């Protein structure tokens, strides 16, 4: 497996919004790099 | 009966529901009677079974 | 691309593409509405195993040859030519279907 | 991101949760076949003129 | 029931390039695709066509590597979709302020040329929907079966 | 080009009726036996009247035996004044994709080698007769090689009955029957001698070890379902163990430095395993479709790549 | 009333279940006709006899 | 009901190609595989057969006298199962399903 | 001419390096086609066969030698077509035998001793490219070993090629893997030599053929017939229909056991002997 974490500097400037909101973790298998965070985390920085 | 298949599949439901619409037929409707499918072509079929 | 057969020069053309599902969750749904002609006739066709192979026979070549003939004979399915070792078993072809 | 709703105890408190994920493209193609005919090669080239 | 085809799915990201819409301007929210047979039965009785000719964008989009986004493809070995912006706003941001809701880079594109097109628009519940059966436009006297 | 295409030109005569000239354009990819590899032949050097001996028209068994004296060529293109063919024995095309046509009632598959047979089948002995020239063309029947190894075995074994039924096949469930026909004695003795020189040469002193292993086989076939499906209902070794109790020799002359089993197999392969090539001719062509399908149907043309 | 249809009679065994007649049938006892046949030369007769 | 609205019939006599195949008396893949883990010894009262004892009369007394404790150890399997109702029989009450 | 084999996405760091390790190794593709999936090449697509099964399947499929291996697709140049177009392709030894200059090279299933892609969960078994004089010997030894294991010898486990010792032993899986050849080779001989024994005493007809027969059988075959009939005996036997089913079977094993070459090695500005592990400049077109 090669799940490289997403790129926060780029995602700091998004191209377009999502619309629907759902619990995401309910279905994971659509994605590759999937991460949950509680309110903040150290590696973000 | 084949065990190695049932043990193989995963248990996520979110996924199976997607697949058992699009799953692949064991038989063929092009044969004269009915056959295991030739390796060539694939018939998407939905097995609720 | 370019290719040639029997003097005819084939030109095959490809374009590459890519897909992503930019929705999170189910973005599409299929629904079954009606039913057309059921393709497989709902018949009674028994299955012979004498097509099969990998079943150790019964020890007396008088009886095995007895059964095989006394079953496979005159059968909608069972082999026309006795099973070749490495060929493919073939099922009799019917004169016509309905 | 995900919203919250506060609650009374004695439910252990819940904190904001942020979901991060990435998707990966999948690659495809298309096909079509143009074939000419032999003599049609001669005429265009001019060989048969 | 048709109301339960349409309400069981979750709309995706909003890209405001598309802008498929009525001749009124109400945007089109979705698409149905049926056989030619089902399409009548729904149009005869169960559904009403709220509009006939739809407005549709013309051009595709284009992502070209011209510019500093090229060098990184060669030298750095990676690429970013529009780096001529992300690269920019990682400068101003480094100075000015913080605002949570921002100006989404995707938003600032100018609209494509939209023309008039003929397709049936139907309202199932609250949303307008292209209601379409392609097997004439496409698959007509081509031997490919209808998926 | 000369190594790739070396295209023989059967010249067509001057006076040909349009019923017969349009018969040739219906014969685009078929098989023509060039007697030599000249660049200029005639239809009288190709047709069935060229194929006859002095007063003696060959039967379907002997008509195989003079295919292999000639050069099988696929026709590529039929111009109004001449017919262009590519001989297989040199090299097919530049890129190498020629077209046959199934005159057989049998479909092909990708990768199947194509052996060609004289027109044996019932309702199939189809000779284009050019009445405005009196030239009949027996175009041969292309078949997959598990058929042509079986049909030639049917035709050889039927003539050996006549020195003192058999004429029905099955291929993919299609019952097809071949024509029961008279067979000449000069043609059969060429076939009969071609067996017994090749079979008896395939027997060596190591074969007396293997004949001891016959009652091992009937001991083994009653257990495995594979050997029970291998031997047959109608074999000979099932009867040739119950009459035959062999014993192996204990010592052999220089039996330490030689290999008894190894020398038998190579002497078997080079004389008996080769034998299906000896009675018939060799499949110098196999089918490699590019993009269409796995199966070329009957009557449809089939792309062609040379076969080692 | 009108011109009289001319009956005929085909002798059959007494055993044959009537259920061969409770839905439209072929009198001959076996389905004839080219419609049913396949593509082969001998079919139409193979069905017949 | 068939496809086309025929009454169709299916019966025992069509079961032949399956049953009549010799492979039903294929076993060893079973017994060879059920004996993987060692199994106990029950009261081998039906599982054992002796050579005929010499005396005509005294034979049964020998039998009774030697087998007393053997019939008092457990209970005879094939007799105990006599009182199992079918519904009772399938339940995992009787370990003898396996 | 060159075909592409698309790698499905989701390849790990070692599995993407695993396809990089097999640069010039042989691949069978079912039909010559521009796009083709990597499941078709894989060992899963062969269904599982033994070594009689793989020799059938190497005669239906179309061999391609892998050229440059890109991270998205595998580029394959087929031997029957594009090697009459492209002249020289490199090909890597995996055999323990050094390829000399100008050798007709066949390919053999790996009987001796196999890259598995874990992220994709399929195995790629490649054949072993050794020349045709050895290919007819090594299979003939391994069949002959299988008969002496059906009752060995001090010899027959050792081959010498080019001054080098070969070891077929290096086993109990191998003898059962190659077992369905052995049951065909034993059947094809013992049915053969009984039809000879049932037809030469049946006819022995003298035109000159028996004069050719018995003079060639003068203490050579008739003494071999009599010594067989001494270890034998001398209703109507179904003789003439047993010829047909044997000729259809005997002519079939000659094509499995032919092991025809595809590759000839015309080296130029290089060593005359390509070692094991190295690449060999390879042609199939004169």
């Amino acid at each position: 497996r090669d799940p490289p974490g997403y790129r926060y500097a780029a995602a700091m400037v998004p191209t377009g919004s999502i619309l629907s909101t759902i619990e995401v973790a309910s279905h994971r298998r659509l994605f590759d790099f999937f991460a949950r965070v509680r309110s903040d985390e150290n590696s973000l920085y | 009966f084949t065990a190695a298949d049932i043990t193989a599949k995963h248990r996520c439901l979110e996924r199976l529901i997607v697949e058992t619409g699009s799953a692949v037929s064991t038989a063929t409707a092009a044969s004269d009677v009915q056959f295991k499918r030739p390796p060539g072509c694939r018939e998407l079929v939905e097995d609720p079974c | 691309a370019r290719h040639e057969t029997g003097g005819g020069v084939n030109f095959t053309l490809t374009q590459p593409r890519g897909n992503v599902d930019l929705g999170v969750g189910y973005t599409a749904v299929a629904a079954t509405a009606t039913v057309r002609n059921p393709v497989t006739d709902m018949g009674n066709l028994p299955q012979n195993f004498y097509l099969g192979r990998g079943a150790p026979p019964l020890l007396d070549n008088a009886a095995a040859v007895y059964l095989r003939n006394a079953v496979v004979a005159g059968n909608r399915l069972g082999p026309a030519q006795p099973l070749p070792v490495f060929g493919c078993a073939q099922v009799p072809r019917r004169a016509g279907m309905d | 991101h995900q919203p919250l709703i506060a609650r009374d105890g004695p439910h252990p408190v819940e904190q904001p949760v942020h979901n991060y994920m990435t998707k990966v493209i999948d690659r495809r193609a298309l096909n079509a076949a143009f074939s000419l005919a032999t003599e049609a090669i001669a005429l265009l080239t001019g060989e048969a003129l | 029931w048709l109301v339960d085809l349409t309400t069981a799915t979750q709309p995706s990201v909003a890209v405001p390039r598309l802008t498929h819409a009525d001749t009124r301007g109400r945007p089109v929210d979705g698409v149905l695709v049926t056989t030619a047979a089902i399409k009548q039965r729904l149009l005869q009785s169960f559904l009403k066509v709220e509009d006939t000719e739809a407005d549709v964008p013309v051009t595709y989009g284009e992502m070209v590597l011209n510019g500093a986004n090229l060098v990184t493809a060669l030298v750095m070995g990676k690429a970013v979709r529009s780096l001529d912006d992300v690269g920019r706003h990682l400068l101003e941001m480094q100075e000015e302020q913080l605002e949570a809701n921002r100006e989404t880079l995707d938003e600032l594109e100018s609209a494509p040329q939209t023309t008039r097109v003929r397709a049936d628009l139907v309202a199932i519940g609250d949303r307008l929907v292209f209601l379409e059966a392609l097997e004439k436009r496409i698959y007509a006297a081509t031997n490919v079966p209808y998926p | 080009m000369i190594t790739d295409c070396f295209e023989a030109d059967i010249a067509i005569p001057s006076g040909i009726s349009r019923p017969d000239a349009a018969a040739l354009q219906r014969c685009e990819g078929r098989v023509v036996f060039l007697p030599t590899i000249r660049r200029q032949l005639a239809l009288a050097d190709v047709a069935h009247e060229s194929f006859v001996s002095g007063g003696v028209s060959p039967d379907t068994l002997g008509l195989l035996l003079a295919y292999r004296r000639r050069f099988p060529a696929v026709i590529t293109r039929v111009l109004p004044t001449r017919i262009v063919a590519c001989p297989v024995d040199l090299g097919l095309t530049h890129a190498g994709t020629v077209n046959l046509r199934n005159t057989s009632p049998v479909d092909l598959c990708n990768g199947d080698p194509v052996s060609l047979v004289p027109p044996v089948f019932e309702g199939q002995a189809t000779d284009v007769r050019l009445e405005s020239l009196d030239l009949t063309l027996r175009f041969p029947v292309p078949l997959p090689t598990p058929l042509a190894r079986e049909i030639v075995a049917r035709l050889v074994a039927r003539g050996i009955r006549d020195l003192n039924d058999l004429n029905v096949l099955y291929y993919n469930g299609a019952r097809l029957s071949l024509v029961a026909d008279v067979q000449q004695l000069a043609s059969v003795n060429t076939e009969l001698r071609s067996l017994v020189l090749n079979m008896v040469y395939s027997i060596t002193e190591g074969t007396t070890l293997i004949l001891t292993l016959i009652p091992r086989l009937l001991a083994l076939s009653a257990q495995d379902g594979y050997v029970n499906a291998l031997l047959q209902m109608q074999s000979v070794t099932r009867e040739a163990a119950q009459l035959i109790h062999p014993e192996a020799p204990m010592l052999m002359q220089d039996g330490e430095r030689r290999l008894p089993l190894y020398e038998a197999l190579v002497a078997w392969l080079a004389h008996a395993g080769q034998l299906g090539d000896i009675l018939a001719l060799a499949p110098a062509v196999r089918v490699c479709t590019f993009d269409g399908a796995a199966v070329v149907q009957s009557g449809d043309m089939a792309p062609v790549i040379r076969y080692p | 009333h009108g011109q009289d249809a001319v009956c005929e009679f085909i002798a059959t065994p007494v055993a044959t279940d009537i259920n061969y007649f409770r839905r439209p049938c072929n009198p001959r006892g076996r389905a004839a006709g080219g419609v049913y046949a396949g593509d082969k030369e001998g079919d139409v007769i193979a069905l017949m006899y | 009901w068939g496809k086309d609205h025929q009454v169709l019939r299916l019966s025992m006599e069509n079961a032949v190609g399956t049953v009549c195949h010799p492979s039903l008396m294929n076993i060893d893949a079973a017994v060879g595989g059920v004996n993987h883990d060692p199994v106990e010894a029950a009261n081998p009262y039906g599982a054992y057969v002796a050579a005929p004892a010499g005396p005509g009369a005294d034979m049964q007394q020998r039998f009774l006298n030697a087998w007393r404790q053997r019939l008092a150890h457990g209970r005879v399997r094939w007799v105990a199962e006599c009182q199992m109702t079918a519904e009772q029989f399938m339940q995992p009450d009787n370990a003898n399903l396996a």
